[PDB]
């Protein structure tokens, strides 16, 4: 199926089979169906069975279960086969400069140039085809490990299942989701680097004989310096993490409570608090970035020292021919590449891989759930003196029962305090230490909190079984599912989404009942099934399925209804962990009659990004100016000298382009500092904008869709982006300077370099489209794995009790294959692009080398010296450019966020009121008109329970509403919303208290005197409540003010409203959240202090609002009116 | 070792003499009864009878002379008679007397009142792991003894295993047993347990029965044949594929043991590389087993079928009743 299986050897070597996808995608949008079929070797089942067989052979062979010892005999030979070619492809690069050192002899030189070309041609084909194979091997290990971990996730016992955290598994799984696959190209350098440096040191000894350790020791100490700076960076990052946490919690708090801040008009307050929190964050980030810049610039600077120190001692004693400089420079840069970056990367990769493998090994040895010796045959299910602990505390007090084949017992008592534990013990989920519970083994459970697997209702009720027409029809009709099906969208195959949110609680109960009744079993332990249905619905279900069909076979229901126990063939009442009463129906009913009665990437995004700060353009033009000045100086000195030992020594400066074009410490720092300031400015502006968006627009944005732009985009903008763009600019600057230097020294190079740049741009633009499309497809193809994992972790109990694990295993394998197709295809196309870029560099090198040799001693030496070693910097620059293009999406999204437009006497009058949730939805009010009496309460009656929050929100103009409002003789248009909203006071159902001291939590503006605040608090009756707080008022209300009670929070909100001296108090749900003592105290306080406010109490109960003078009736699309109870109770409510 | 090797050598020496002097026509069809037909079988019939002179019940086999010639099955029964007259082990049905008549041939064998183990497996569905191990130990022991006798069973399916009063397995139906020294060639048996070597129509080695044991273990521990298909031709393709899908409730040790007993590679097949049976007998899945007690029947059986007297036929199925140069040594 996959085109890899049908491909020529040349195509497999040149990656020619990836052409058609690039051909199609660049011109049209990809469809997910266009992804190639996975190779049959990469199927999840094929790798899972192999690794599982090796792992269980390891388990049954020795008493030292090393998982790596099982991975070895699987993958070691292919690993080594690819490593050998990697070693050869590194050795050819290391030994190439020996040919250059002989080329400088000038006839014979043409053959040497051809040989120099041959080495590059061979290296182009000996490196990438092995790197791709290593990546393939990594993908295989990742797939097999994921499949094994999932296959073991359905075997743990509940004894260890509940102990682990939910997030542990997802953190472990996602920790190495991409690290393992790309963490193999650097794996072999744990033994290629030492042999490389040994060969190189020997060869340079064969040219110096006196000075070899001098440069190697310098490289070593530089390497330890670079490694040691990492701990300094890590300490600052760890310090910054907690501060990011404490800032993000407050940001999330205000994101959740946006409407409360909008009503209170607290935007500038939180602006100030957020900036104050972020200042120290910026300080720490700047320090860490400075450390990172120093570490990065050290490698770029050391390129000159590492050769100067090596050359100096031999230079002083003997004179040196120019050959032994142009050769040692190349050997030295190769050694620096080989010992400064590759080896520590390999060590880090090995350490991380070993850690992850040991973690997986530890996980695969947890306590395992054991299936009961079941499915054979059994008489009446009998339990004799079963005693076990729900965790020492025996949840079962030597219970005993025996239900004949067909009888329907009914356990009763407190929920989950012995009924659920007994049901789990019977199901075998909990092992009983004492007693022997015998059962037929076919048990179909139905948990109180039913779980609905993603898919159609038919899929959630079939459970991988046939759709028997009579059985399914009877199940639908009896369990009240026939009417639901008739009301369903497709009415037979309504494809529900994940989570079951589209279904109601009664729908979930019906689904659970259908699932329980579908399976034919000798025991149907339907536990608390009727706990979410109507009384008439419960009676219909009992007369239809529970006591009509499910009573034919053995069934043990658990209900607290008195009528339900009447039809039971046996009764076992348990309470406080002990069986208070047990026996037959009549025997237990007459055992105690008294007790029985008691029981019952565009250029626009770029230029906008730079133009946010004028200092950025200044520093960039400064850096460019110093660059062109220094390249001009180097070019003029080269021309002067090429057309006393120090005269020849100065060539070492121009020979290594790294140091000659290195970004000075006086130039790199302003760039990073300005980028950090730009990120701060952008974050502040986006926070300012998001706090003024219209509510209707905010409703279109999901709550979780805004916090991510704060928690992830800002971190990317601060940490990853600055270093990435700095590295890209430095690398591009080095490349352009070096190529200009080469071109000037020989003016015929330019005609060859121009097509090279043209082809570079063309190829990059061609590859970018497919790369980004595949990246997005892979990213969107990864959610189902975690969604299914969470769903299975929630449904584990029902899944195991039913006994349908292979269905879930096959589903997970299908999802894994679906993601693997995208990942493998993207990896292949990336390797194709890398190889093509290597080939174009190779042909450019051919051209420059031949034109140089065909046409002095310094000329050719310098040209070839830069020519051979530009390649690493060029490849690095291209990769950095692709990475910055990948990172630009965060800036694009933040800029999408920033450009969001803003929203725009006691007697009051309202008219022509029209409101809706969105722009053009259902009219909440249809020209509703009312007049506000001065200081007289107007109860909110009429359409109680139909939803009055919309009217309350529109009273403050916090929704998509239009009309005319005349409060105190002033229209709603002339008065500014900031000024108008302050006059009106509201009492939301949920009280928002800022996480901080009482003075800050109650006075965010802090514009009131402390003595006045204390006097107001004493007058509000909260002085006694505040007296129990730590200190006097500095007790920080951490965790969103969870210390205070709901009544205390309501009292604090009322006191805050009184402090603002609002002209109105639209109290809503007074007694709904208040305790009887709290409600009485609140009512007394409102009567005493808030008597002069035109309050409007909102409550569903008519009696609660009957105390108000006026009674503003409500009705669908028409606000009725009955100012007197003499007609309100007779017409409005009757 | 030591005692086991000496016992095997003594058994081989004794069996050589028995194979040297087989008997014939030890009884006539005049001292038996026709109480019930225990079962027909492949192409014959078996009826439960009692000794007229003694009173002890003995099973009697019946085979049609015309059917043997028509089916080209003459040497197999001749060799099976000698094998039964020469085999001597606790786990094999003991034959008492043989009869030869001008109409049909008869032979007297000891009766096991426990019935077929296939019915028990089908009614119960599947066994627990220790229960399956208890039978696997006996099967491995009798296969050890039979291989030490330079013979091949080649036909091991559940309905050919019986249970006695003490609860141990007695192995019957030696009709397909052949004493082969070297590579065999004859194709026969049951499609379910047809080993990959026999399916390819090649010289079967002594490891052909190892695949039968590895399939019987899976069938006893799961409840369905590990290799199943609609048609024998399709079943042949499935067996040639050699891919097995283990259930979820299988333990790791059994998952390891079954893989070696069912590997397609003849060289790496368990019980054939170097040890013969010593690898299997020392495996972790068999660690908790008293083989010395198993040989002496000193361990209580985890299952005792309900015996209701010598004449009881409750466990056995009830289905109606019944009313020259080729053979010269019967
Ligand atoms: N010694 C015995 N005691 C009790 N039942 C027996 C005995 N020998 C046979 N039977 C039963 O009689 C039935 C038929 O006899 P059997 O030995 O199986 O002939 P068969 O044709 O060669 N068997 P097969 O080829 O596998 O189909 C068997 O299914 C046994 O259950
Ligand atoms: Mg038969
Ligand atoms: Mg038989």
């Amino acid at each position: 199926r996959s085109p890899l299986e049908k491909a020529s050897v040349v195509s497999k070597l040149f990656f020619s089979w990836t052409r058609p996808i690039l051909r199609k995608g660049y011109r049209q949008r990809l469809e997910l169906s266009d992804i190639y079929q996975i190779p049959s070797v990469d199927s999840a089942d094929n790798l899972s069975e192999k690794l599982e067989r090796e792992w269980d052979r390891e388990l049954a062979s020795k008493k030292n279960p090393k998982l790596i010892n099982a991975l070895r005999r699987c993958f070691f030979w292919r690993f080594m086969f690819y490593g050998i070619f990697l070693y050869l492809g590194e050795v050819t690069k290391a030994v190439q400069p020996l040919l250059l050192g002989r080329i400088i002899a000038s006839s014979i030189a043409i053959y040497l140039g051809i040989g120099l070309c041959l080495l590059f041609i061979v290296r182009t084909l000996l490196l990438h085809p092995a790197i791709f194979g290593l990546h393939h091997i990594g993908m295989q290990m990742r797939i097999a490990m994921f499949s094994l971990i999932y296959k073991k996730t359905l075997k743990l016992s509940s004894r260890v299942l509940d102990k682990i955290s939910i997030g542990q598994l997802v953190s472990l799984l996602s920790n190495n989701l991409n690290k393992f696959d790309e963490g193999l190209a650097l794996a072999h350098f744990v033994w290629i680097a030492p042999l490389q440096v040994a060969l190189l040191m020997g060869l340079i000894w064969e040219l110096l004989q006196a000075s070899a350790f001098c440069g190697l020791g310098f490289l070593i100490v530089l390497a330890l310096f670079q490694a040691g700076l990492g701990r300094m960076m890590m300490k600052y990052r760890d310090q910054r993490a907690g501060k990011i946490s404490e800032r993000l919690v407050i940001t999330s708090e205000m994101i959740e409570n946006i409407q409360s801040v909008k009503a209170y008009c607290w935007e500038e307050a939180m602006e100030k608090m957020i900036e104050n929190l972020r200042q120290t964050e910026l300080k720490l980030t700047r320090k860490a970035a400075y450390v990172r810049y120093f570490n990065s610039s050290a490698f770029f600077f050391s390129g000159f020292f590492v050769v100067f120190l090596s050359v100096l001692p031999y230079a002083l004693i003997k004179g040196i021919i120019l050959r032994k400089i142009f050769t040692t420079i190349s050997f030295c840069i190769v050694l620096r590449m080989a010992v400064t970056r590759q080896f520590p990367w390999a060590v880090q990769t090995w350490y991380d891989s070993l850690g992850a493998i040991n973690k997986i090994q530890d996980f695969l040895q947890k306590q395992e759930y054991k299936t009961l010796e079941y499915n054979l045959t059994t008489t009446e299910v009998v339990m004799e003196n079963v005693t076990a602990f729900w965790e020492g505390t025996p949840v079962l007090k030597d219970i005993n029962f025996k239900i004949e084949r067909g009888q329907l017992l009914a356990v009763a008592g407190s929920t989950g305090a012995g009924k659920t534990s007994l049901l789990m013990v019977i199901m075998g989920e909990l092992e009983p230490s004492e007693g022997k519970i015998k059962h037929s083994g076919r048990i179909s459970f139905c948990s109180q909190f039913s779980w609905i697997m993603p898919g159609t209702i038919k899929e959630n009720i079939i459970f991988g079984v046939s759709y028997d027409e009579y059985r399914y029809r009877s199940v639908i009709k009896a369990c009240q599912l026939e009417e639901d099906i008739s009301k369903f969208a497709e009415k037979d195959n309504i494809v529900l989404g994940e989570g079951g949110i589209t279904l109601s609680g009664g729908q979930r109960a019906r689904i659970s009942l259908a699932r329980a009744v579908y399976k034919d079993a000798d025991l149907y332990l339907l536990d608390s099934p009727f706990g979410y249905l109507d009384v008439l619905t419960e009676k219909e279900i009992f007369e239809s399925c529970v006591c009509k069909l499910m009573a034919n076979k053995t069934r043990i229901l658990v209900t607290s209804k008195m009528e339900h126990l009447k039809k039971a063939d046996k009764i076992l009442i348990l309470h406080e962990g002990s069986s208070y009463f047990y026996g037959t129906f009549s025997e237990l009913q007459n055992l105690q009659p008294d007790f029985s009665s008691k029981l019952m990437t565009t250029w626009n995004t770029y230029l906008r990004y730079i133009t946010v700060h004028k200092s950025l353009i200044f520093v960039l033009i400064w850096c460019l100016v110093i660059f062109l000045a220094e390249v001009a100086a180097s070019l003029v000195v080269l021309w002067l000298l090429g057309n006393t030992s120090s005269y020849y020594v100065f060539y070492i400066y121009v020979g290594v382009a790294d140091t000659l074009l290195a970004m000075g410490f006086f130039r790199g720092l302003p760039l990073v500092h300005t980028l950090i300031t730009v990120s701060k400015i952008l974050h502040h502006k986006m926070l300012h904008s998001v706090l003024q968006a219209p509510m209707s627009t905010l409703n279109t944005l999901k709550a979780g869709g805004i916090l991510n732009r704060f928690s992830k985009d800002i971190a990317i903008l601060d940490d990853l982006l600055p270093l990435t763009i700095f590295d890209f600019i430095q690398l591009l600057l080095i490349v352009i300077g070096a190529i200009a230097v080469v071109a000037v020294l020989q003016p015929y190079i330019f005609v060859a370099t121009v097509p090279v740049i043209v082809a570079f741009i063309m190829l990059r633009a061609y590859f970018l489209q497919t790369s980004q499309q595949l990246k997005q497809l892979e990213s969107e193809g990864r959610s189902p794995i975690f969604t299914h994992l969470v769903t299975s972790l929630k449904g584990l109990w029902t899944l195991r009790a039913f006994g349908r694990q292979p269905y879930f295993e096959t589903l997970f394998h299908k999802a894994l294959n679906l993601h693997t197709a995208n990942w493998f295809l993207y990896l292949s196309t990336l390797r194709w692009f890398q190889m093509r870029i290597e080939m174009i560099f190779v042909i450019f090198f051919i051209a420059v080398t031949f034109i140089s040799i065909l046409t002095g001693e310094g000329r050719v030496g310098i040209i070839l010296t830069l020519a051979m070693n530009i390649m690493s910097t060029l490849q690095w620059a291209v990769n950095s450019s692709i990475d910055v293009d990948s990172l630009m999406r965060s800036v694009s999204r933040v800029f999408k966020f920033i450009d969001m437009p803003t929203e725009g006497g006691g007697q009051m009058t309202v008219k022509d009121l029209t409101a809706k949730y969105t722009e053009g939805g259902n009219a909440i009010l249809e020209n509703i008109s009312f007049s506000i009496s001065p200081g007289q309460r107007v109860g909110l009656l009429g359409r109680t329970g139909s939803g009055k929050s919309t009217l309350l929100s529109a009273f403050l103009r916090l929704l998509n509403t239009e009309g005319e409002i005349q409060i105190d003789g002033v229209s709603w248009d002339s008065i500014t919303l900031q000024q108008w909203r302050k006059a009106f006071g509201v009492i939301p159902q949920k009280v928002f208290i800022f996480s901080g001291t009482f003075r800050k939590n109650l006075d965010p503006y802090e514009q009131w005197s402390d003595q006045e605040i204390w006097k107001v608090a004493d007058e509000v009756g909260l002085r006694s409540v505040i007296e129990q707080f730590p200190g006097k008022l500095d007790f920080v209300l951490v965790d969103g003010g969870c210390v205070l009670s709901h009544g205390h929070k309501q009292l604090m909100c009322l006191a805050r409203s009184v402090l603002s001296k609002a002209k109105i108090l639209l109290l809503d749900e007074p007694s709904a959240h208040l305790d009887p003592v709290t409600y009485q105290i609140i009512r007394r306080t409102l009567k005493q202090a808030f008597a002069d406010c035109t309050v409007i109490l909102c409550e569903h109960r008519i009696e609660a609002m009957l105390e108000c003078q006026q009674f503003l009736v409500i009705e669908e699309n028409k606000v009725r009116q009955y100012d007197s109870i003499q007609k309100l109770l007779n017409e409005r409510s009757l | 070792q030591e005692s086991v090797k000496e016992f095997l050598a003594k058994a081989k020496e004794d069996f050589l003499k028995k194979w040297e002097n087989p008997a014939q026509n030890t009884a006539h069809l005049d001292q038996f009864e026709r109480i019930k037909t225990l079962g027909t079988g492949s192409f014959g019939r078996v009826m439960l009878v009692k000794h007229m002179e003694t009173g002890n019940h003995y099973a009697m086999k019946i085979l049609d002379k015309q059917k043997v010639v028509k089916l080209k099955q003459i040497e197999h029964t001749l060799n099976e008679k000698r094998i039964l007259q020469a085999v001597n082990f606790p786990f094999l049905v003991k034959l008492e007397f043989s009869f030869k008549d001008n109409s049909n041939l008869y032979m007297v064998m000891e009766y096991v009142p426990g019935g077929e183990m296939f019915s028990h497996l089908r009614r119960i569905g599947r066994f627990s792991e220790p229960h399956a191990r208890f039978y696997a130990a006996q099967i491995v022991l009798t296969f050890e003894y039979l291989h030490s006798l330079d013979l091949i069973y080649r036909d091991l399916k559940p309905e050919n295993l019986l249970i006695d009063q003490q609860g141990y397995i007695q192995v019957t139906d030696f009709g397909f047993a052949k004493r082969v020294k070297g590579r065999t060639w004859t194709l026969c048996g049951t499609p379910e347990y047809l080993a990959p070597e026999i399916i390819l129509s090649k010289g079967y080695n002594k490891a052909v029965d190892w695949w039968a044991l590895g399939v019987l273990i899976y069938e006893m521990a799961a409840g369905y044949p590990p290799f199943f298909a609609d048609q024998p031709i399709q079943i042949y393709e499935k067996i040639v594929s050699g891919k097995v899908r283990f259930p979820s409730h299988f333990s790791s040790d059994l998952k390891d043991l079954l893989r070696n007993l069912l590997q397609v590679d003849l060289t790496k097949r368990f019980g054939n590389l170097k040890n013969g049976v010593n690898d299997i007998k020392n495996h972790k899945w068999f660690a908790t087993t008293d083989w010395i007690a198993i040989y002496q029947r000193k361990v209580e059986a985890p299952f005792i079928p309900k015996f209701k007297g010598p004449g009881d036929t409750s466990n056995f199925d009830d289905y109606e009743e019944e009313e020259g140069k080729e053979f010269s040594e019967f």
